[PDB]
């Protein structure tokens, strides 16, 4: 037949949080097809890791407030709820925080795993104002896909929790904000064909070449219950 | 009778006192849902027809 | 005629849910009537959705 088929040809990264991807050859109409495919698919549908659980010595619930901490508890937890950690083994990850003085807290504070990769190190997630003051915190990460309020998590679990045992909503999705558009590729003895330009802005923890590869993946696997079930 | 606050309540599974001290009141901090019982109060229990 | 009196004091985290009232500055209020999912809504060239 006359068909064609898109190949993956360039991979501009911007910097460590913007990318932009190249896909080309496309033919007539194929561009906004698998354009708007790809994004209904990576925005909604991508795995991440995203802290779920915190424990802090001395705090029984989330309204409460410690000595010298300058913020209250649950700015700590919504500072938590934007940690970009990515992890390879594993996908459950307990990890922990211990920190004494004055000055600013970050993600470089954390005791490094060597299976755990924090991406962003200085986006600070607490501050201490007495040189006594010490804070000691246990992170517990899983890995995820989709939203999950606070509410399914205790619904599903059915074992007590120890009081003290605060709960953050977690959002596994690492994909912020994706954009395409399509231009004309360059082919020789073709000049009809179509170039699919995507832009994916996100957090670390995933490379975009391998998101695309899921996704392509995923819209497969999908499709798979219409290729030959009818 | 005067009635007394204690965590020994007749017909109630122990799963339900789980989150109340020996002195009948639910912890500080204790994440507790709709339905649960947040001080166990015991009323004497007058004459009853059988 | 009391003996004891206990307060317990109880904190609602509430989120938002289709049926709350959303109103303005301007006299235009409203309810929410459907959540949507982030990428089912209208975006821009550069991808921002409203």
């Amino acid at each position: 037949t006359e068909f064609l088929k898109p190949r993956l040809v360039d991979i501009e990264q911007v910097s460590s949080t913007h990318a932009k991807v190249t896909l080309e050859p496309l033919e007539r109409g194929f561009g906004h097809t698998l354009g708007n495919a790809l994004r209904r698919i990576l925005l909604s549908s991508m795995p991440g890791c995203a802290v779920t659980e915190v424990e802090i010595d001395g705090v029984l619930h989330e309204y409460s407030t410690k000595e010298g901490v300058q913020e209250d508890i649950l700015e700590i937890l919504l500072n938590l709820k934007g940690l970009a950690v990515r992890v390879q083994g594993k996908d459950e990850v307990i990890l922990t925080l211990n920190k004494s003085g004055i000055g600013p807290v970050t993600a470089a504070d954390i005791t490094h795993d060597g299976d755990v990769e924090i991406v962003k190190p200085q986006h600070v997630i607490c501050h201490l104002t007495d040189e006594n003051a010490s804070i000691s915190m246990r992170i517990k990460v899983q890995r995820g896909r989709g939203y999950v309020p606070a509410s399914t998590r205790i619904h599903s679990e059915e074992d007590e929790r120890p009081i003290g045992r605060l709960l953050v909503d977690a959002c596994y999705s690492p994909v912020e904000r994706i954009a395409y558009n399509v231009e004309a590729a360059r082919v020789e003895q073709r000049t009809d064909l179509d170039k699919l330009v995507i832009e994916m802005e996100t957090n670390g923890t995933i490379d975009p070449e391998e998101a695309i590869r899921r996704a392509a993946t995923i819209l497969a696997e999908q499709l798979e219950a219409f290729v030959d079930l009818r | 009778g005067p009635e007394e606050i204690t965590a020994d309540i007749p017909n109630v599974g122990e799963a339900a006192l789980s989150k109340l001290d020996e002195s009948g009141i639910v912890y500080i901090g204790a994440e507790v849902t709709g339905g649960d019982i947040l001080v166990g109060k015991v009323t004497p229990k007058g004459e009853t027809q059988l | 005629g009391v003996l004891k009196i206990v307060k317990v004091y109880l904190a609602v985290k509430r989120r938002i849910q289709p049926g709350d009232k959303m109103a303005g500055r301007h006299g235009n209020k409203g309810v929410i009537s459907k959540i949507n999912p982030i990428e089912d809504m209208p975006y821009d060239e550069n991808g921002t959705p409203v």
